[PDB]
């Protein structure tokens, strides 16, 4: 079944875009700090994800 | 002033419903179909095997005629 694993890699493609521009990591995004999260979403990333879902 | 992101007044809905049309041709009728083209092959192949075989005939009298 090789193709539906691209496929859905490249909707991935567009979470670790999401990643980056939450934190600037690729994949290891630590960003959850003990004590809540640091460092707030950026102003236009909200829509974004509701562009994806 | 605040510059968070929430929702702009709120946002639209996502369908979540497995469309599958189950097309279809209700398959008794694509039984008559490929029944229909078979017996239409048939019909024309047998036309064209009985024409090959007067031409052929032909054939058996170009080696009677022929031979002596």
């Amino acid at each position: 079944a090789m193709t539906p694993f691209f496929w859905m890699f490249e909707e991935r493609e567009k979470m670790f875009e999401f990643y980056e521009r939450v934190s600037g990591a690729r994949m290891h995004a630590a960003y959850v700090r003990p004590g809540g999260v640091h460092q707030d979403l950026p102003l236009g990333l909200m829509d974004d994800i509701y562009e994806f879902s | 002033v605040k510059q968070d992101m929430p929702p702009v007044g709120g946002y639209g809905p996502i369908d979540y419903k497995r469309n599958l049309p189950r097309r279809g041709l209700s398959g008794y009728s694509m039984f008559a179909v490929g029944i229909g083209a078979l017996l239409f092959g048939y019909w024309s192949m047998m036309r064209w095997n009985r024409e090959r075989r007067r031409l052929q005939i032909e054939d058996f009298e170009a080696r009677i005629a022929l031979m002596p």
